[PDB]
This record gives structure tokens, C-alpha cells and sequence, in this order.
């Protein structure tokens, strides 16, 4: 506070959060910046000037609370000032920029948070010489405090690769972070590969900025960079392999993205498919060549419960490897218990996290600092979204009315089945019914996101058209995918957890949920994401359109609401529709009839 | 520094309109706008859509046709599908091509054009056509090409040969044979292929097209021509218009062979004979009688006023904004200018002025 | 050109498209009195080159005879192709490298 700050009358509620006590600069019309340091947030101004050259530092420097078109909420964390720091940023220079842009005064607190959040950069590293992660630190002074430190036991010493996880959870808790910068053009050691940036691939600026700010000084930074849906994240580490020229290891978590992403490598860069050998149950080659590539997903490493020789073959020969170069693609399900064996068993380098949503459940985020590093880099969501990057959507959220048909049951039905009992609305079918025919009838292609099984292949068979599960063998799924996809004939499909994330299905615009998970904001994020890397996104007067039937009377309107609210907060808005559009128009309804009504509730009464 | 670019904008912007001329410009007009409603049209390129934008700018062209020049009859013909069709002929009443582009508006703009078949039926629907009335085609065109069944340069030749202008407002960029069309039926001028370069120009290229043109010397057609005023009556009982053949409470009287019209500035029915007010023909004299521009004097030297002769207001203080009419000697504000050069036609200093 | 330089003095060898100008007596052996360009002194701008080294995928493109039966080249190819075409106005001329690189690409666009 530099003021007095005698308190006013109407900062009651103001809980310290009246700051008004600031003497506003009289460059407040060209200085961009606010500073709250009640919470360490940031008021930023979208019509003032400075603010361009302001982003990206604040995004460096700071995280954002909330961006809507006209006020950007950031805040400083001690995260993204290690961010800055590891990027090459100082508390200084953050300062004097802070208080060049700013209108208002620089807060004692956020100062002295910026001089807190100021890392030994250079004074820890970590190498590894032929699979032995060896600490070489700059100087013995690392060593004392570090052998000073009890969970321990220039100058290179051996951590354990299991403990070397812990030990970067211990020295990130003592606020001496490692950096893992590899000089793959210096080191030697690793077998060079020799893939080559082709001419047929030319990178997008902001994707460029991805790389540089990890490539500034020639040196691989290792970290999360998180991009959105369709932004080129394959291209970005084709990039950064090419750039490097050493043994690369990429994990995704689907076989499906095992192929796809191998088709991709083997498309954008120089790496030939006899370098690249790809690890399943479908075969289990390994390449012969010193330099090149072994694709697998995170189950064929995890498992010991029914391996076979041959893969026990490969993961001995990808345990001998030295990578330089290790991409956690979805970083998001590696931190759970069975996946974070990753240090413990791949001797790679550089590790880089490559992901579209950087939330979760739990605080398991936030251990990819000390498994792979922080955010080098990500990529604003709306200014993307403008930028025809990804797409522009009129999300539709459509508020069923509680049939008490289903209603009576629902109340006094039991807690583990009440869930399919008010999924299963014959009121939600007629409105899926017509909505399908309004779309249709627009023209565009629809996919129906259900939970169940049970409830999407009810919903599949009333519609006439086939359903696709996590159950259905991946034959099944292909073929009915190609029928939606070529076949005139299956217009429209019914998706589930295996169509929510990782996978390309961008043609569907329409969007119908009929059910989602209990709280899981990451699923319904990533179907948002499903039809935002759509392919016209950048065409004129294009708006994409997401449903979601929701049944009233319920929690379910609390559950939505807290799934969406993340996207509510990225700027995907979700209106308010609770009388729908053509309910009688349409001449056949799905169970219109009570009678119809009472037959489908006591056909669901058969499981519930 | 915004103001100097703005100086040297409007020096560049006067340096056309330096030399204003009192030239002989039609007064008895005959215009026709032919329009295209193809696939280019179909482009939302331009927001919404250049068919939308069009016919926005077509209604607010026929709205100020009618206003300055109420002397003149208006057809349109639209280009669809390889073929020309006819929606509006040539009329007094702006009201039936209204209600013909509002049947426009629905209809959906799909094809390719023919600026041969365009043209001919133009020239046929131009040929029973008086001499004095000066005969001039708006032609709106958006493709790059033209699939045509025959020759246009009998075309062109023909119209030449009948006295019949054009002037073209492509969409995209230049068309070689438009350039020829203008070239060749405009003497050699190349002030009529003109090409917006966005909606607001667009909108400027419509207001001038608005505007009357000059006439050749050579083209000369110096003539009289009969003119009778009628008189207005307001009768108590309803009467049988001549026209439409209904029942009509008032309506203007002939003054040759005492029949009764509906509306006005339009010919006799029945004696066939025009009738106007002396309104109407009055309405084009600043057009008669241009009007100068007004000059700034400048800042430096010594002012005769220092605040605004016509509104009166204080003139503002770099460099000086006083607008002075040399014909009155009196200098004037930018707004002051502005209206008198563009809403009014008269100087009210050189009104005051006795002469 | 031996029997015209020893034949005839007052010979002028000039042209618009000629660069570098020493090259020429450096293939042929004979001099000249002065070699000099001509600048463009233009008001305005009136010819806008483009150096096309990618598609519209970011893809870059080659003549290469080797390269030559690769469908995304081809992709490529023809898109630009049409879209020159379709804001062509008036007259667009094309010039491959050769006859058969023509006659396979365009018979297999006419495909
Ligand atoms: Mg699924
Ligand atoms: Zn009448
Ligand atoms: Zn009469
Ligand atoms: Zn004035
Ligand atoms: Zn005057």
C-alpha cells in the first residue's frame, strides 16, 4: 500500500481487495498493466497500448486467471517465474519491465516474491554417460549443501534413475532446480541419427516461438509445452527431433495414436521405416540400425502381468538405448502410479511434454516439474481460435425437462443406478431425435457422446445406426468408422471414452451429448477438443455446435456446470437452452407415446 | 504528425477536383443497370455476401436515381444461368423496380454471365427510345470471364453506331475486354472501368454513378421539346383513374385532354403528353450551376475574421481552417463548406453580397 | 565469332536478360569497352515477383525428375494452378522444364 489507506465505507466487503490506495500513474492510458496484491493477481487491459509485447512476457512470467475479450486476469506464480528463469528471464529485468508497463505502483509483496523466485540456473545439471544419470554440477558448492541434504546417498556423481525423480521433487522443494539442457551437438556419446528437416515442412510462428524458447541456446530445455487441439504438436516435435539428430523415444497413450503418430514421423521427417520399429501385441520388431526409433504405448512398459519373451526382448533393448530425446505425448495420464516408471526405466535426455489440457483431478500436473520439467511454452486458446488455429464453436447446452415418468423412478432408485435411470429420458430422445433431424436436415455430420454402454447402444438402435465403445474390438470400430465416414448410409455414429480424446475424427461440426462422466472436467474438454481441430475452422461465418442433453431436476445441472466450467473460463461459453427448437414439428418421437414411456422404464427397469 | 498526412491527402485529393467545368450534362437521362446474380456473386468474401451488398446498394441507387433525376425512366435486367431476364422495365414509378429487386432479394444468384446476350437485349429494350433522352447502361459484373454465344464487337460496333454509353464497376480486378467496352463506346476514356477496392468505396462509386454526365460537343442534339404542366385537383367524390382504371379520391388533371394520372413526374396516358412541376425541373440547376470551391487561407498570413461567417462559430487554432468563398470574399468553417457544397447549392455570403 | 570480331569492329553485343556480364567474355574469348547495366528507375511498382517455396501445406515443391511422380507435388501443383486460374483475369502461361514432365503430369491430372 502506497497510501494511508484509511479504510472506506464502502470497503466492507473489500477484504483488502479496495485498491484505490495505488497512486494511479497519469500514463494510465498507455500503461496496460494492473497489479492485485491482495492474491498476486494481474489486471490487464485488451485496448491499451503495450499490451502486445506485454503478452507474451506475461505469459512467461505470469499465469492467466481468466482472459475474456476485454480484461485479461493473470497472476504471478513462483511456477512461472521459474518458468522465466528457465527460459532466461531475471527478477530485475521482470521488475523494471513490470514497472515500465505498469500503471500503478510495484507491490512490496510481488517484489519480494520475483527476488524469492529466483533459481541457481546453470549451478545444477544432470548428464548421462552411457545410461548412468550422472549429476555434474558446476561447482563443489552444489555438492556440499546437496550432500548436506539427507535424502542424497564439474564434478559428475550417479543418482538412481528411481531416485532421481525424488531427489527433483527434494531439490525443486529446496528450491534448487535442475535444468536439462542437452548439447546433443556436443555430446557424442548417443548415437547421431541422421533425420533431417525436410523442406516440405515449414512451422507456424507461434509453434516456431514453442521451439526457440526452448531452443535459445541451441541447447534441448526440457519441459511441458502445452498447445491446443490440432496445432501441429506432431509437427513440433518432428521439429525438434530433426533439430537434434540423436535416438528419439515418443510415447502416446493409445495404440491407435502408436500408429498414427508413426505414420506421421515416417511422413514428416527423414526417419525411414526401418528405423522406426514399432513395439505391440500386434508385432514386436526392433530395428538393427545404431540410430533410429522404437513407438510403443505406455502399456507394453508398464505391464508384468502378461508379457511375452519377445517383449521382454524389446524393453531390455529400449532399456539399453541411451535416448537423447524422450516426448510424453497426453502428459496427462504418465504421473499416475503405473506410468511414472518412465525415469526408472528410459535412459533419454531431453523430455518434453506435449499435451492439449494441462488440468486434472489431482496434483499430479504439477509433478511434471520434477518429471520432465515446467511450461516451456503455450499457445493462447482464443487468440488461436480468431487465428483460425482452432476452431469457433456455438456451444448449445440444452436443459431437457425431467420427464416424471422417469422422475418417480429416478428419486427412489438406488444411488449406483439412478444414473442410467435419468440418462434414459424418453423426453432426451425425442429432443436427440429431432436435433439429429435438424442437423441432418443442415447437413452436418453428428457424433453422440454417451457413458454407458448400455444407453448408447439404446440410443444407437433407436436411431437405426451403429455404436462405438470402449468394449468394441477395434475391428468393429474401424469398420463402422469408415461406414460413418465414406458410407452414405451411417450418417451419424455414438461415441464414447475411446471418441472422447486421441483420436482424428475432426469432420463431426455437430456435437450431442447425451451423457458424460460424473465431474471429469478433462473429458469434456478434450470433446470439445475433438471438434475444435476441425477442418473448417477457417472459413467464413463458421461456427461449430456442441450439445449437451441434460437432464433436469437433478445434480446433473451442478455436474455440467462444473465440467464446463473450464471451458466456460477458456472462453468456450456454454447458453442457456431449455425450450428447444421444433419439439412437435417433428412427426415421429422416440417413446412419445406414455404407454412407449412406460415401456422403455420398465425396460430399463429390468437392469436398474 | 497525423495532421500533415491529412493535409497532403487532401492536396492530392484536390488536385482532381481543381478544374470543375460548366459542361452541357444530360438532364433527360436514360439509365439501365443490368445485374449479375452468378456464382461469383455467391462469394461471402466481402460481408455478407456481394449478392446481399449489391442489392443493398442497387435499392439505395435507385432511391437516389429517382431523387436527383425524377426526369428519367429506370430498367433493370438481371443475368442468370447463361441467360438474361428481363425483371424491370423502363418506368416512372421507383416503387415496381423496388418491389422487383425485393423479388431479387429471395431468389438465389447462381450461373454464369452473358454480357453479349446483356447488352443485346439492353440495345432492344434501349431502341424505342426518344432522341433527347441520353441512353447509358450501369453494368455490375463480378466474373473474370464471359461465355458468350457470338461475337461482341458486332455488339459493340452497333451500339456505338446507336449512341448508347456504358460503364462498368467490376468487382475482382480489371477485365480486358470491359476496358475495350469502355474504352471504345466512351471516345477513348478510360474514367468508366472502374474497381472498388472495398464496400465503402463501393458506396462512393455508386454516388458517383448517381451523378448526371457531360455530353459531347460533336454528339450534338440541341432541340425543344413539349412540355405541359398539370393541375392537382381534390374532389370529394372517388374517380376512375386512367392508368390502374380505379377509383381515385384526388389525382392531378391533364392540361391537354383533361384525363386524370395517379402520380408525377410521368407522361399522359391519353394525350401523351409529359407532366412534371416546376420543381423537378428546377431540381438539377446546381448541376446548371455549379458551385466553386472554397479556399483555405493560410495560417500565416493575416485573417480577415477569425470566426466562422456561416454558422457561426469560432474558427480553431497549426494551421487555419477558413474556407473562403472568393465569388463572396467571406471564408467559412469545414462544416459550413461542407453542407454548402453538398446540401445546399447556394452561397448565402454572396446571397447577402448585392450585385 | 572469330570471323565476325576479326571482321568487323563496331560490333554491339547487348541485351535485357544478360547477367553476369563478364561471363560472357569469360565463356568467349573477346572484350569489351565497357560493361554496364541499365537500373529501373520506376516511380512506382508495377511487376511483383514471388518466390513460391512452399504449398499451401507449408509443402515445398521441386522439379526434380526424380520427384517428378509424387502425388502431394502434383497436390500442389494443381492447387496453385487453380487458384491463379480462378483470379487469372485475362492470361496466365505456364512453363514446365520439359515435354515428358508436362505430359505425365498433365495426363494424370486429366485423370
Ligand atoms: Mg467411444
Ligand atoms: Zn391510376
Ligand atoms: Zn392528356
Ligand atoms: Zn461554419
Ligand atoms: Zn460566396
Amino acid at each position: 500500500i502506497p497510501a494511508d489507506f484509511v479504510p472506506d465505507s464502502v470497503s466492507g466487503m473489500f477484504r483488502s481487495h479496495d485498491f484505490s490506495y495505488l497512486r494511479l500513474r497519469p500514463d494510465h492510458a498507455s500503461r496496460p498493466l494492473w497489479i492485485s496484491p491482495s492474491d498476486g493477481r494481474i489486471i490487464l487491459e485488451s485496448f491499451s497500448p503495450l499490451a502486445e509485447q506485454a503478452q507474451d512476457f506475461l505469459v512467461t512470467i505470469a499465469e492467466p486467471i481468466s482472459r475474456p475479450s476485454h480484461i485479461h486476469e493473470y497472476k504471478i506464480t513462483a511456477y512461472s517465474l521459474y518458468a522465466a528463469v528457465s527460459v532466461g528471464l531475471e527478477t530485475d529485468d521482470i521488475i523494471s519491465v513490470l514497472d515500465r508497463l505498469s500503471k500503478v505502483p510495484v507491490a512490496e509483496s510481488i517484489i519480494n516474491f520475483i527476488k524469492g523466485a529466483t533459481i541457481s540456473y546453470g549451478k545444477v545439471k544432470l548428464v548421462i554417460k552411457h545410461n548412468r544419470y550422472f549429476v555434474e554440477t558446476t561447482q563443489a558448492d552444489i555438492l556440499q549443501m546437496l550432500l548436506n541434504d539427507s535424502v542424497i546417498g564439474v564434478h559428475s556423481f550417479e543418482i538412481a534413475n528411481e531416485s532421481v525423480e525424488v531427489v527433483k521433487k527434494r531439490c525443486q522443494e529446496i528450491d534448487y532446480p535442475v535444468l536439462e539442457e542437452y548439447d546433443f551437438r556436443n555430446d557424442h556419446r548417443n548415437p547421431d541419427l541422421d533425420i533431417d528437416l525436410k523442406p516440405s515442412t515449414q512451422i507456424r510462428p507461434y509453434q516456431e516461438k514453442s521451439l526457440s524458447k526452448m531452443f535459445g541456446n541451441g541447447r534441448a530445455r526440457s519441459g511441458i509445452i502445452v498447445l491446443p487441439c490440432g496445432a501441429g504438436k506432431t509437427l513440433v516435435g518432428i521439429t525438434a527431433a530433426c533439430t537434434i539428430k540423436k535416438s528419439v523415444i515418443v510415447l502416446c497413450t493409445s495404440s491407435v495414436s502408436v500408429m498414427q503418430w508413426r505414420q506421421q514421423f515416417l511422413q514428416w521427417c527423414t526417419l525411414q521405416p526401418e528405423n522406426c520399429a514399432v513395439f505391440t501385441s500386434d508385432n514386436k520388431e526392433m530395428f538393427q540400425t545404431e540410430s533410429g526409433l522404437v513407438v510403443s504405448t505406455y502399456s507394453m512398459v508398464a505391464n508384468t502381468r502378461n508379457r511375452s519373451h519377445d517383449s521382454q526382448k524389446v524393453m531390455d533393448f529400449l532399456t539399453g538405448r541411451e535416448w537423447g530425446f524422450i516426448i510424453l505425448d497426453e502428459v496427462h495420464v504418465v504421473p499416475a502410479a503405473m506410468f511414472r516408471r518412465v525415469v526408472s526405466t528410459i535412459a533419454a535426455h531431453a523430455k518434453l511434454g506435449l499435451t492439449a489440457t494441462l488440468v486434472r483431478e489431482d496434483d499430479k500436473i504439477g509433478d511434471l516439474n520434477f518429471l520432465i520439467g515446467p511450461k516451456l511454452y503455450e499457445a493462447n486458446w482464443m487468440e488461436l481460435s480468431q487465428k483460425g488455429h482452432i476452431a469457433n464453436v456455438q456451444c448449445a447446452e440444452v436443459w431437457c425437462p425431467m420427464t416424471a415418468e422417469f422422475y418417480q423412478e429416478y428419486l427412489r432408485e438406488t444411488a449406483r443406478k439412478r444414473m442410467l435411470l435419468y440418462i434414459m429420458n424418453p423426453t432426451k430422445f425425442q429432443a436427440c431425435q429431432f436435433l439429429i433431424q435438424y442437423h441432418e436436415r443442415r447437413g452436418d455430420k453428428i457424433i453422440v457422446f454417451s457413458d454407458n454402454v448400455y444407453a448408447l447402444q439404446e440410443y444407437a438402435l433407436k436411431m437405426g445406426k451403429p455404436f462405438i465403445y470402449g468394449s468394441t474390438p477395434q475391428q468393429e470400430r474401424m469398420n463402422i468408422l469408415q461406414n460413418f465416414q465414406y458410407n452414405d448410409q451411417i450418417n451419424t455414429i455414438f461415441l464414447s471414452k475411446v471418441g472422447d480424446t486421441s483420436i482424428d475424427l475432426p469432420e463431426a461440426t455437430c456435437l450431442i451429448q447425451i451423457s458424460s462422466h460424473y465431474g471429469s472436467r478433462r473429458q469434456e474438454a478434450q470433446r470439445l477438443g475433438r471438434i475444435l481441430r476441425a477442418k473448417r475452422r477457417n472459413d467464413e461465418g463458421f461456427n461449430a455446435f456442441f450439445y449437451s442433453l441434460v437432464s433436469k431436476d437433478t445434480q446433473e445441472m451442478y455436474y455440467s456446470t462444473k465440467r464446463q466450467a473450464f471451458l466456460v473460463d477458456q472462453g468456450y461459453a456454454f447458453k442457456v437452452i431449455t425450450h428447444l427448437h421444433g419439439m412437435e414439428n417433428i412427426p415421429n418421437l422416440a417413446y412419445a407415446s406414455p404407454r412407449e414411456r412406460r415401456e422403455l422404464l420398465q425396460e430399463v427397469l429390468l437392469k436398474n | 504528425a497525423s495532421l500533415v498526412a491529412s493535409i497532403v491527402e487532401a492536396r492530392k485529393k484536390r488536385t482532381a477536383k481543381k478544374n470543375i467545368t460548366p459542361y452541357q450534362r444530360g438532364i433527360i437521362r436514360s439509365l439501365i443497370l443490368t445485374l449479375d446474380c452468378s456464382e461469383a456473386m455467391l462469394e461471402k468474401d466481402l460481408r455478407p455476401n456481394r449478392h446481399a451488398m449489391i442489392i443493398q446498394y442497387a435499392i439505395d441507387f435507385v432511391h437516389e436515381f429517382f431523387d436527383q433525376n425524377p426526369i428519367s425512366q429506370m430498367g433493370i435486367i438481371i443475368m442468370r444461368n447463361g441467360l438474361a431476364q428481363l425483371v424491370s422495365q423502363v418506368s416512372g414509378n421507383p416503387q415496381d423496380h423496388i418491389d422487383a429487386l425485393k423479388s431479387i432479394r429471395k431468389q438465389e444468384p447462381k450461373g454464369n454471365p452473358s454480357l453479349q446476350n446483356a447488352l443485346e437485349m439492353a440495345r432492344g429494350l434501349l431502341l424505342p427510345v426518344p432522341a433527347h433522352c441520353t441512353r447509358e447502361v450501369l453494368i455490375v459484373f463480378g466474373s473474370l470471364s464471359t461465355t458468350d454465344p457470338g461475337d461482341i464487337h458486332q455488339t459493340i460496333d452497333s451500339l456505338v453506331s446507336e449512341k448508347i454509353r456504358v460503364k462498368v464497376l467490376g468487382l475482382s480486378a480489371q477485365v480486358a475486354i470491359c476496358k475495350e467496352l469502355c474504352k471504345a463506346t466512351n471516345y477513348g476514356d478510360e474514367s468508366f472501368y472502374k474497381i472498388l477496392l472495398d464496400e465503402t468505396h463501393l458506396k462512393e462509386l455508386f454516388n458517383e454513378a448517381v451523378t448526371p454526365l457531360p455530353v459531347n460537343k460533336i454528339n450534338k442534339g440541341f432541340t425543344l421539346v413539349k412540355m405541359g404542366f398539370p393541375t392537382r385537383i381534390f374532389e370529394d367524390t372517388p374517380t376512375f383513374c386512367s392508368c390502374h382504371s380505379k377509383l381515385v379520391y384526388g389525382g392531378y388533371f391533364c392540361p391537354n385532354c383533361h384525363s386524370k394520372v395517379c402520380s408525377l413526374p410521368t407522361v399522359c396516358p391519353c394525350c401523351d403528353l409529359m407532366l412534371i412541376l416546376s420543381t423537378h425541373l428546377a431540381r438539377s440547376y446546381h448541376h446548371l450551376m455549379p458551385l466553386k470551391t472554397f479556399a483555405e487561407v493560410p495560417t500565416t498570413e493575416k485573417f480577415r475574421s477569425e470566426d466562422c461567417f456561416s454558422c457561426q462559430s469560432r474558427f480553431p487554432i497549426l494551421t487555419s481552417s477558413r474556407y473562403r468563398c472568393e465569388d463572396c470574399k467571406q471564408e467559412f468553417c469545414v462544416d459550413c463548406d461542407v453542407f454548402i457544397h453538398e446540401i445546399l447549392h447556394n452561397c448565402p455570403g454572396c446571397e447577402s453580397k448585392p450585385v | 565469332i572469330k570471323p565476325v570480331f576479326e571482321r568487323f569492329s563496331s560490333v554491339i553485343i547487348t541485351s535485357g536478360t544478360i547477367s553476369p556480364l563478364d561471363m560472357y567474355p569469360r565463356m568467349l574469348n573477346f572484350k569489351t569497352v565497357l560493361q554496364k547495366s541499365y537500373a529501373m528507375t520506376l516511380a512506382k511498382k508495377s511487376f511483383l515477383p514471388m518466390i513460391i517455396t512452399k504449398g499451401s501445406d507449408q509443402v515445398a515443391i521441386s522439379s526434380r525428375f526424380e520427384i517428378r511422380n509424387d502425388p502431394s507435388i502434383v497436390r500442389n501443383y494443381g492447387s496453385m494452378l487453380v487458384e491463379f486460374a480462378k483470379i487469372t483475369p485475362d492470361g496466365m502461361v505456364v512453363f514446365f522444364p520439359s515435354y515428358l514432365y508436362m505430359e505425365s503430369i498433365v495426363s494424370m491430372w486429366q485423370t
